[PDB]
RNA sequence: CCCCCGCCGUUAGUUGCCAGCGGUUCGGCCGGGCACUCUAACGGGACUGCCCGCGAAAGCGGGAGGAAGGAGGGGACGACGUCUGGUCAGCAUGGCCCUUACGGCCUGGGCGACACACGUGCUACAAUGCCCACUACAAAGCGAUGCCACCCGGCAACGGGGAGCUAAUCGCAAAAAGGUGGGCCCAGUUCGGAUUGGGGUCUGCAACCCGACCCCAUGAAGCCGGAAUCGCUAGUAAUCGCGGAUCAGCC
């Protein structure tokens, strides 16, 4: 699964994930189109909506789950 | 002496040079059963048999292809032979080329004497192959 | 020309024509022809009235030739600017067509304005002519209108015709006209 | 694209047209 | 109908047009080749089982696959009988030479890399000195069925 | 070695043009190699009739076939003098080496 | 009447080939040579012209020659108009509406959802077949950070190194079907590859949502399809592989 050397991550999200990180974390989401990312761990704990396309998704980013896409997270097709 | 014929066919072009000899063929280096073999279509040297008492056993030729695929070539070197054949003789080649291996009222007997100008044949849009439409249903 | 720059030595043509349109309306403009080798390039616009191009004494082509310049900087490199005289301004479908298409603006008679048309062209030379006009006749419900003598047959179909043809739109308030002129004369 | 400034579909060489439609246009007369 | 019947080249090995119109109906996809080559070897299965050659035995079996008459619907007052009707000469040869590819395939016994000898038994299994086999089945059936409505 | 390559819609219009580079070059340099054919290609292209812009939609099928000459001329001298001034038709496009 | 493709010839040969001779780092590389292929310009050729049959005639059928025919194959040329056809989301434009916003920037999500229904397709159910190996014929295209020779590390994707090409002279490239030899032996199988577990490459800031590729394991439905329904009249259908645009990558 490996991409490449250096992991990918649109900076939409990265700028503005880690802007919070010195005040803290934010509450309330972030939201971004940006599903193409792979998560970091500065990402952990906090709580980024993705895309469905529809929508976007509250999605917890903890830990086990740092190495993954998070799209992986927001699902695109529904039974629905 | 040594004879000429060219002959093209889809795209292919065979250079036949025909000798009075054994009645060997070289393509290309091969032996004509090695370059060709396992291809019942190689009938390249049909217009030599349609001479009358075969030509073959009476001629020996050495010809050089490239272009195309290994049955254009069949073709080319068959229209090759044909031509070369004329021009030693006119007589030999006789009716699809100039007497009996040379030409007639309509249809082709063999008409070893034309270049068969079929080419592929490009695709027309509206239609997957070019001639070949796509088929309707119920839809 | 260059593989480089075929595209940006193009984009200065028209660039070219852009203010002659512009500027030459007056002079009644046919066709701007436009040759080039390295920085010289030609240009020999047309003109019915060669006189309103050229300006008194040649003024007017020192400006324009000189506006020019400016545009064609040395890298587009200086340009000339020859202007010939359109003989029978009545053969240019090009004319004809901003012919019929002014007096539309004026909001003449169309039907009429189209007829005198097909007249002054049928009238001097051409074997053949055709004018068309687009709709809102009259600033009416939208139309179309015809009128044509002569052999446009043997025209229309390709076979060297050389038919003239033009187009002139007519800015209205109502709306725009298009106008089309078609001129048949000796085929090849 | 240059002319028209119609993105959806302009040869880069031209690098004109309103697409390939001004390229017709401008070729057709 | 389709178009006017073009003459086919006569079969390189033994010049029957014949045979070349039965290794048409062989091909598929225009592999000429691998058409020729199941015929030929079929021919060559002919030979060694049978003592007769090759060429005789495929002919008879054409003649005893071909339908003398045939079955055609047509719609009289009530309901479409169906008319007993000649065949012409063309049409019969191609109905017996489809049919017997046809029923060729239909056979168990998958012989020769390919198919080939399908062929070479369903000819024989044709030729009437055996006028057996799925072919002249079909060839059979039709027949009565015609006459039946005479 | 001045590699000389004529390119033109119009058959005629390289005959006259590549004609000419010909007979002048005659008299400043060595014997030219005299114009060489090199056959004509076709191209079949099939695109947007206009760049990017209006009518994306649009298509169309064009045909240009185009013609080319070389007629080499090796050791060069003051063949540029007898070349440079003197060409003529419109409708050729001709580049060196 | 114009263009492209079919056959022949003249002119032109830095494309081409020992065709034909001498040399070779035996690469058409070298000299040489325009024959040939070809390149592009022009010329010839088809007109029911000739032969038999019917016809009043036009013409229909048949046959010879011919590369080719009876409009030889494909374009340009799609008439006056029809459907209040399609597109204000390509662009253009009348009118209406919004202007701390019906504008603008950003991160993330969505356009990729699913109990289901349909259209167009791909792959397939196998022996005229599948697999491995060896070996042979093509055309049209594309290549600057781009095509990637060759050598090395890796089962491999791919990585490292690096020649030539600026592209009839180098690369993509292997053509696949095919021919030859072997295996399989009629079985849901050496058919068929869905699906899923694991490892990994590559592009890209980034591949959870949501990329393609490689290798191991997994190995589904499918044994030829109801009513109904589609395509194509010859180099067509059928079948086989090859290129391109878009394009980082790629569904």
């Amino acid at each position: 699964r490996g991409m490449t050397s250096k992991p990918a991550g649109f900076m939409k999200k990265l700028r503005a994930a880690k802007l919070a990180a010195p005040e803290n974390e934010k509450p309330a989401p972030v939201r971004t189109h940006m599903r193409n990312m792979i998560i970091v761990p500065e990402m952990i704990g906090s709580v980024v909506g993705i895309y469905n396309g529809k929508a976007f998704n509250q999605v917890e980013i903890r830990p086990e789950m740092l190495g993954h896409y998070l799209g992986e997270f927001s699902i695109t097709y529904t039974p629905v | 002496p040594s004879v000429q014929t060219f002959g093209k066919k889809k795209s292919a072009t065979a250079v036949a040079h025909v000798k009075a000899g054994k009645g060997l063929i070289k393509v290309n280096g091969s032996p004509i059963t090695l370059v060709e073999p396992e291809i019942l279509r190689f009938k390249v040297y049909e217009p030599l048999l349609l001479v009358g008492l075969d030509k073959f056993s009476n001629i020996d030729i050495r010809v050089r292809v490239t272009g195309g695929g290994h049955v254009s070539q069949v073709y080319a070197i068959r229209q090759a032979i044909a031509k070369g054949l004329v021009a030693y003789h006119q007589k030999y080649v006789d009716e699809q080329s100039k007497n009996e291996l040379k030409k007639a009222f309509t249809s082709y007997d063999r008409t070893l004497l034309i270049a068969d100008s079929r080419r592929p044949e490009p695709k027309k849009f509206g239609g997957k192959g070019a001639r070949s439409r796509f088929q309707k249903s119920y839809r | 020309s260059k593989k480089r720059k075929l595209v940006a030595d193009g984009v200065f043509y028209a660039e070219l024509n852009e203010f002659f349109t512009r500027e030459l309306a007056e002079e009644g403009y046919s066709g701007v022809e436009v040759r080039v080798t390295p920085t010289k390039t030609e240009v020999i616009i047309r003109a019915t009235r060669t006189q309103d191009v050229l300006g008194e004494n040649g003024r007017r082509i020192n400006e324009l030739t000189l506006l020019v310049q400016k545009r064609f900087k040395y890298a587009p490199g200086t340009i000339v600017l020859y202007a010939e005289r359109v003989q029978d301004r009545g053969l240019s479908a090009v004319a004809q067509a901003e012919s019929m298409k002014f007096k539309l603006l004026n909001g003449l008679a169309i039907r009429r304005a189209a007829y005198g048309v097909v007249r002054y062209v049928m009238e001097s030379g051409a074997k053949g002519c055709e004018v068309v006009v687009s709709g809102k006749l009259r600033a009416a419900r939208a139309k179309a209108m015809k009128f044509a003598d002569g052999f446009l047959i043997h025209s229309g179909q390709p076979v060297n015709d050389f038919i003239d043809t033009a187009t002139r739109h007519v800015l209205m308030r109502q709306g725009v006209l298009g106008i089309k002129v078609k001129i048949m004369r000796d085929p090849a | 694209c240059r002319v028209c400034s119609s993105h959806t579909g302009l040869v880069r060489k031209y690098d004109l047209n309103i697409c390939r439609q001004c390229f017709r246009e401008k070729a057709n007369d | 109908r389709y178009a006017n019947k073009r003459f086919r080249k006569a079969q390189c090995p033994i010049i029957e047009r014949l045979t070349n119109s039965l290794m048409m109906n062989g091909r598929n996809n225009g592999k000429k080749l691998k058409a020729v080559r199941i015929i030929k070897h079929t021919l060559d299965i002919i030979n060694v089982l049978t003592d007769q050659n090759p060429i005789q035995v495929v002919v008879d079996a054409i003649t005893n696959t071909g339908p003398r008459e045939d079955t055609t619907r047509v719609g009289g007052g009530g309901a479409a009988r169906r008319q007993a009707v000649d065949v012409s000469p063309l049409r019969r040869v191609n109905q017996a030479i489809a049919l017997l590819t046809i029923g060729a395939r239909e056979a168990a016994f998958r012989n020769i890399k390919t198919i080939a000898e399908t062929l070479a038994e369903e000819l024989i299994n044709a030729a009437k000195g055996s006028s057996t086999s799925y072919a002249i089945k079909k060839k059979d059936e039709l027949e009565r069925v015609a006459k039946s409505n005479r | 070695k001045i590699r000389i390559t004529l390119t033109s819609t119009k058959v005629k219009q390289l005959e006259n043009v590549s004609s000419n580079i010909v007979k002048n070059a005659e008299q400043h340099n060595l014997v030219k190699k005299g114009p060489v054919r090199l056959p004509t290609k076709v191209l079949k292209i099939s695109t947007r009739k206009t760049p990017n812009g209006e009518g994306s939609k649009t298509w169309e099928t064009y045909e240009m076939r185009i013609h080319k000459r070389y007629i080499d001329l090796e050791a060069p001298v003051q063949i540029v003098k007898r070349i440079t001034q003197i060409t003529i038709e419109p409708g050729v496009d001709v580049e060196v080496v």
